[PDB]
RNA sequence: GUGGGAGAGGGUGGUGGAAUUCCCGGAGUAGCGGUGAAAUGCGCAGAUACCGGGAGGAACGCCGAUGGCGAAGGCAGCCACCUGGUCCACCCGUGACGCUGAGGCGCGAAAGCGUGGGGAGCAAACCGGAUUAGAUACCCGGGUAGUCCACGCCCUAAACGAUGCGCGCUAGGUCUCUGGGUCUCCUGGGGGCCGAAGCUAACGCGUUAAGCGCGCCGCCUGGGGAGUACGGCCGCAAGGC
């Protein structure tokens, strides 16, 4: 039931506010350009709601997707 | 007087001679709008996550002013003017919220 | 909006006695600021219900404490209204 | 005829009928077919079987241009949208890849009525 | 008061991508659509499916919750500005300045009304296709008002927790949002569930009372006639009280 090791987990430090650090937040979506869940983020709901506004700042910027195509199916 | 982080995307193209020239709108913009560029990164050409003005790539400025809020959308508006300029977002400042640390 | 140099001048400028923070002159002045501030507001966005419900509640406050002085120092209250500019 | 050899195959999957287009590396249509293509005309165009014929006959007239390889790119939901991915796979053409690209509104225009009341 | 905090609370401007429709270009050909099955419909004036360019309107996927904010109605992309409420800590200031609240005033989903604008999708009425014993319906293809914006009206509702507001008192357990602390756990404010005592016709409620008490407002007094008639007030009308 989506237990593959939380996002958090393999990770370090981070400023959640950083709408820049492609390579971070790039790790918070999935094969779809989708915010992953608290089940997979591992984020709490403080952070998670941080997560979110910062994720939408950067696909503004161009720097993150909105959208990704499934390769399989 | 209020900080913020001014974003700006510029066309991915250009010699280095028009790169200038918008900066240099921009810098003049900037001051006549009562901006102290407290800082600056300009972060360069990046591939964007998706086209944006039909090009897969952008020009990426980064800076940190402290400016009259009674003005930071008037500038905004100032620089989406020029059409080198295919971004602008000003973002209020705020404090680094460190996480797994 | 309302910095603490703008809210203090009006602090300072009102308590009886230095350290003053609490007093129904002090609080009348505050209000008065932020109704005024708050006024001006709504000249522009009248719309804006639901701030000016804030509005009705601080005007009640701000009553009720005038109304306070009226009672207890009938003079202290025809001091700070004639100093602010209430009352008509 | 025209020659291709490598190109992409669109599935519109539906649940009333599934439609094949196979394409230039630049998505212009070489080829198509459909349920109705092939003899099919009612309820039957949805039909997994339905959809494997109309994909074997896109593929084969893909050939008539000599092409070999396609990447196949799916559309929608639809009883028939995975039998059109099998159909291709065992036909000649070399299915590189596959890839589901069904649009979805990031909610925007109201639907019909027998579409809502979902979630 | 001072210092911190969270939030789809409200208003104005800006702005982002997905999708639908339409227009334009390409490539391509016989159907597409639709249903229980069909037909109406659209397509060789080349539709459907596919790629590229454009215009416009409306709504914001994932996050998203069993979550949060607001007095209620209600509030969800992102940015800035203007602005309301509220919680915690420190015990710093005033010194009963309090509670409730007939009337008044303001706010108040949807539909509806007025003037002007906008109109992509959806869609009362309406035009058609099916179905049926019939079908002024359910299903299918169309489609006007409307839905959207502004300004002004209307004032209703299963406007619901079907539970008026405030304060004090009466076991705990457990999940959760948000703040403080000596941070296993303690402590304050909010959201849930199980439950002591107690209450209840029962169902159930149970520190978020429907328990034990005080204060103030509103309301009920068998069913139908009837939320009707009359009068009055309000509304442009519909119609409301
Ligand atoms: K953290
Ligand atoms: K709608
Ligand atoms: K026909
Ligand atoms: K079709
Ligand atoms: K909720
Ligand atoms: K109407
Ligand atoms: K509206
Ligand atoms: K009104
Ligand atoms: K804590
Ligand atoms: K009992
Ligand atoms: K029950
Ligand atoms: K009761
Ligand atoms: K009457
Ligand atoms: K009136
Ligand atoms: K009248
Ligand atoms: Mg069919
Ligand atoms: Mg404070
Ligand atoms: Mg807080
Ligand atoms: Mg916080
Ligand atoms: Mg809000
Ligand atoms: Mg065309
Ligand atoms: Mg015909
Ligand atoms: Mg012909
Ligand atoms: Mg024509
Ligand atoms: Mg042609
Ligand atoms: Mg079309
Ligand atoms: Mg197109
Ligand atoms: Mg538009
Ligand atoms: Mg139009
Ligand atoms: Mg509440
Ligand atoms: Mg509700
Ligand atoms: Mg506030
Ligand atoms: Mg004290
Ligand atoms: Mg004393
Ligand atoms: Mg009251
Ligand atoms: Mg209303
Ligand atoms: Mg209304
Ligand atoms: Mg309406
Ligand atoms: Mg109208
Ligand atoms: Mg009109
Ligand atoms: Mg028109
Ligand atoms: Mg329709
Ligand atoms: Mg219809
Ligand atoms: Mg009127
Ligand atoms: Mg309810
Ligand atoms: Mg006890
Ligand atoms: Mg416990
Ligand atoms: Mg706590
Ligand atoms: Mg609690
Ligand atoms: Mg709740
Ligand atoms: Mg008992
Ligand atoms: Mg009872
Ligand atoms: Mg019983
Ligand atoms: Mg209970
Ligand atoms: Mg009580
Ligand atoms: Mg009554
Ligand atoms: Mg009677
Ligand atoms: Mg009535």
């Amino acid at each position: 039931p989506s237990r593959k090791a939380k996002v958090k987990a393999t990770l370090g430090e981070f400023d959640l506010r950083d709408y820049r650090n492609v390579e971070v937040l790039k790790r918070f979506l999935s094969e779809t350009g989708k915010i992953l869940p608290r089940r997979r983020t591992g984020l709490s709901g403080k952070e998670q709601r941080i997560l979110a506004k910062t994720i939408k700042r950067a696909r503004i910027l161009g720097l993150l997707p909105f959208t990704e195509k499934l390769v399989r199916k | 007087m209020r900080r913020y982080e001014v974003n700006i995307v510029l066309n991915p193209n250009l010699d280095q001679s028009q790169l200038a020239l918008e900066k240099e709108i921009i810098q003049r913009a900037l001051e006549n709008y009562g901006a102290r560029v407290e800082k600056v990164e300009e972060l360069g050409l990046r591939r964007l996550a998706y086209p944006i003005a039909k090009d897969p790539q952008g020009y990426f400025l980064w800076y940190q002013v402290e400016m009259p809020e009674d003005r930071v959308n008037d500038l905004a508006r100032e620089l989406r003017i020029r059409d080198n300029v295919r971004r602008v977002m000003v973002v209020k400042s705020q404090e680094p919220f460190l996480a797994n640390a | 909006p309302i910095t603490k140099e703008e809210k203090q001048k009006v602090i300072q400028e009102f308590a009886r006695f230095p350290g003053d923070t609490g007093s129904t002159e002090v609080q009348v002045a505050l209000l008065t600021l932020r109704i005024n501030r708050l006024s001006e507001h709504l000249k522009v966005h009248k719309k804006d219900h639901h701030s000016h419900r804030g509005l009705l509640m601080m005007v009640g406050q701000r009553r009720r404490l005038l109304r306070y002085l009226q009672r207890e120092d009938p003079e202290r209250y025809r001091a700070l209204i004639e100093k602010l500019g209430i009352r008509g | 005829k025209r020659q291709v050899a490598s190109g992409r195959a669109y599935i519109h999957a539906s649940y009333n009928n599934t439609i094949v287009t196979i394409t230039d590396p630049d998505g212009n249509p070489i080829t198509w077919s459909s349920g109705g293509v092939i003899g099919y005309k009612g309820s039957r165009k949805g039909t997994p079987y339905a959809a494997q014929l109309a994909a074997l006959d896109a593929a084969k007239k893909a050939m008539a241009y000599g092409m070999q390889s396609v990447d196949v790119i799916v559309r929608g939901t639809g009883a028939g949208r995975e039998q059109a991915i099998r159909a291709l796979q065992a036909s000649g053409l070399q299915v590189k890849s596959i890839v589901d690209d069904t649009p979805v509104p990031h909610n925007g225009c109201r639907p019909k009525k027998k579409f809502r009341k979902a979630s």
